RNA sequence: GUGGGAGAGGGUGGUGGAAUUCCCGGAGUAGCGGUGAAAUGCGCAGAUACCGGGAGGAACGCCGAUGGCGAAGGCAGCCACCUGGUCCACCCGUGACGCUGAGGCGCGAAAGCGUGGGGAGCAAACCGGAUUAGAUACCCGGGUAGUCCACGCCCUAAACGAUGCGCGCUAGGUCUCUGGGUCUCCUGGGGGCCGAAGCUAACGCGUUAAGCGCGCCGCCUGGGGAGUACGGCCGCAAGGC
């Protein structure tokens, strides 16, 4: 499979506002992927966590959601 | 004086007597902590990931200004004030960290 | 005495027992059966059998308010979850849609010493 | 906090010549503005004692080079010393 | 000094969603719960399961790491203010200003003490139910102190790398966090794994030394009696040195 930084542009990752890149790296579930899946680097990751949790705040990105399967 | 981002969240049902108030309070709240604006952007009605005070969605709000930065916490509680208001974030600006380049 | 005809049910499955619920579209339950309900007393209302019946009895008490379509919810990890779903495919109720919708903490209150 | 604007206001006025930044008086100098600026904000936080470790640390600092100065010069060790109004 | 950096380092205020419990309403019957089986328990005064509203307390899922920070204890939602340590580049300034450190002073997980709050979940003691030859236990149902906050004590620990601090020297390889660079790589500062020489009783250690040297502090001198007795200092007490 591919990884979220492979198929992306040029992003700001510290732009908790920008809910079409941020929504990419939210699983099926509301839950921020791992590195394994997002491609990030070390401190990219840190990064990301915190604008996404930020951005949770003020409503845009989900807390958690419900999986459709099963 | 540092800059910050002000991210404020508010009902989306309000017409425009009541959003110009609204709108015109937080001017007047941030005349009166020193609050020089920069630019401002203005998003609207926005499809929320989670019910805030009931309602599916808010109207967004966003200022870049220069203030003091002893009067940050007395400027945010005064924003919280209002009924109307439901989310006040203050963010210190940061440098554009890019991505991907 | 209602025809609902379209609603949710909500399969709780735990390690002790299974138990389904059967609510019209807003929430409000119907019916309901567990695997105490049908015969079963003991540590036997934790088998999948049991989830079986459980679903099929909540069932056919459904059929009488009409119900025809089903949005399945399912909570908890437990024999007989997989069993209870399998059995409300099969019981005449078309499924429209599967979601489990396990509640987890973010980790806030002390489980009791047997979670730990 | 410290800003460089205040930095450089002391930096010149304890340089012995312009363009010294590293003499004892500058070092005693710009340490005592961190000593206040630190115990003003352990007046009130009396709670935060890692802080105080710091303290306790600049405190050794600013005595291990004025007990320096007083070896080697010790008219300009008084002169320090009345000027920040210090021991 | 200057210019940059990363970080659950600390303190204060504010704030977000998930979950548990409780209350209100709706809808809805005959059980739920729990175990190896059960039973005590709860349920017709309507529980369990389900939807909605509210209250309150505690802890932060994913990110999360074999990761980072701190002198140690220890430190994970998000925001803001106050603040400590630290690393790198420049080769600018001072001109041996250094190292260690008996005593002193401060910090010091958990449990515990005092005063006043708080109290959702958990839970010593305790009340029950089981198991059992017995059960002063493991398992089950309850439950008080307590766990949480403020202020003041207490000073213990497998407080562990069971490895005191600083400096110099002595093959490399590989994974990694974070800087700088002429950016297959080079070069620092951390975190790991193999391993040269060497050391070690052995296991193992090996540029993060348990190698080679030097400086300084602490400490050991067979087991039991015993961390006891006595004396002293500390503590409200428990008790500690
Ligand atoms: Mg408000
Ligand atoms: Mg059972
Ligand atoms: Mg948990
Ligand atoms: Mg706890
Ligand atoms: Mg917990
Ligand atoms: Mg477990
Ligand atoms: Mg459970
Ligand atoms: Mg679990
Ligand atoms: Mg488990
Ligand atoms: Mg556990
Ligand atoms: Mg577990
Ligand atoms: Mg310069
Ligand atoms: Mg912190
Ligand atoms: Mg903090
Ligand atoms: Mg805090
Ligand atoms: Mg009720
Ligand atoms: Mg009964
Ligand atoms: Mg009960
Ligand atoms: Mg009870
Ligand atoms: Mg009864
Ligand atoms: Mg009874
Ligand atoms: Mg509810
Ligand atoms: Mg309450
Ligand atoms: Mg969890
Ligand atoms: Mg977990
Ligand atoms: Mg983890
Ligand atoms: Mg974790
Ligand atoms: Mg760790
Ligand atoms: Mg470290
Ligand atoms: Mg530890
Ligand atoms: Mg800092
Ligand atoms: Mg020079
Ligand atoms: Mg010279
Ligand atoms: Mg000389
Ligand atoms: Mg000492
Ligand atoms: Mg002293
Ligand atoms: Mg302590
Ligand atoms: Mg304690
Ligand atoms: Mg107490
Ligand atoms: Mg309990
Ligand atoms: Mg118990
Ligand atoms: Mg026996
Ligand atoms: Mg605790
Ligand atoms: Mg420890
Ligand atoms: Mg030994
Ligand atoms: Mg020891
Ligand atoms: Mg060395
Ligand atoms: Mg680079
Ligand atoms: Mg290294
Ligand atoms: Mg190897
Ligand atoms: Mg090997
Ligand atoms: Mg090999
Ligand atoms: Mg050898
Ligand atoms: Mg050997
Ligand atoms: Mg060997
Ligand atoms: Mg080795
Ligand atoms: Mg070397
Ligand atoms: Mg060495
Ligand atoms: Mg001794
Ligand atoms: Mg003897
Ligand atoms: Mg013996
Ligand atoms: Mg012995
Ligand atoms: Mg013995
Ligand atoms: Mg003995
Ligand atoms: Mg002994
Ligand atoms: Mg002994
Ligand atoms: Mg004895
Ligand atoms: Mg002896
Ligand atoms: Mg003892
Ligand atoms: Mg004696
Ligand atoms: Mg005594
Ligand atoms: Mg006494
Ligand atoms: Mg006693
Ligand atoms: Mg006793
Ligand atoms: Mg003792
Ligand atoms: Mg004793």
């Amino acid at each position: 499979k591919a990884k979220v930084k492979a198929t992306l542009g040029e992003f700001d990752l510290r732009d908790y506002r920008n809910v079409e890149v941020l929504k990419r790296f939210l699983s099926e579930t509301g839950k921020i992927l791992p590195r394994r899946r997002t491609g990030l680097s070390a401190k990219e990751q840190r990064i990301l966590a915190k604008t996404i949790k930020r951005a949770r705040i003020l409503g845009l990105l989900p807390f958690t959601e419900k999986l459709v399967r099963k | 004086m540092r800059r910050y981002e002000v991210n404020i969240v508010l009902n989306p049902n309000l017409d425009q007597s009541q959003l110009a108030l609204e709108k015109e309070i937080i001017q007047r709240a941030l005349e009166n902590y020193g609050a020089r604006v920069e630019k401002v952007e203005e998003l609207g009605l926005r499809r929320l990931a989670y019910p805030i005070a009931k309602d599916p969605q808010g109207y967004f709000l966003w200022y870049q200004v220069e203030m003091p930065e002893d009067r940050v916490n007395d400027l945010a509680r005064e924003l919280r004030i209002r009924d109307n208001v439901r989310r006040v974030m203050v963010v210190k600006s940061q440098e554009p960290f890019l991505a991907n380049a | 005495k209602r025809q609902v005809a379209s609603g949710r049910a909500y399969i709780h499955a735990s390690y002790n027992n299974t138990i389904v619920t059967i609510t019209d579209p807003d929430g409000n339950p119907i019916t309901w059966s567990s695997g105490g309900v049908i015969g079963y007393k003991g540590s036997r209302k934790g088998t999948p059998y049991a989830a079986q019946l459980a679903a099929l009895d909540a069932a056919k008490k459904a059929m009488a308010y009409g119900m025809q379509s089903v949005d399945v919810i399912v909570r908890g990890t437990g024999a007989g979850r997989e069993q209870a779903i399998r059995a409300l495919q099969a019981s005449g109720l078309q499924v429209k849609s599967i979601v489990d919708d396990t509640p987890v903490p973010h980790n806030g209150c002390r489980p009791k010493k047997k979670f730990r | 906090p410290i800003t460089k604007e205040e930095k450089q206001k002391v930096i010149q006025e304890f340089a012995r010549f312009p363009g010294d930044t590293g003499s004892t008086e500058v070092q005693v100098a710009l340490l005592t503005l961190r000593i206040n600026r630190l115990s003003e904000h352990l007046k009130v936080h009396k709670k935060d004692h890692h802080s105080h470790r710091g303290l306790l640390m600049m405190v050794g600092q600013r005595r291990r080079l004025l007990r320096y100065l007083q070896r080697e010069d010790p008219e300009r060790y008084r002169a320090l010393i009345e000027k920040l109004g210090i021991r």
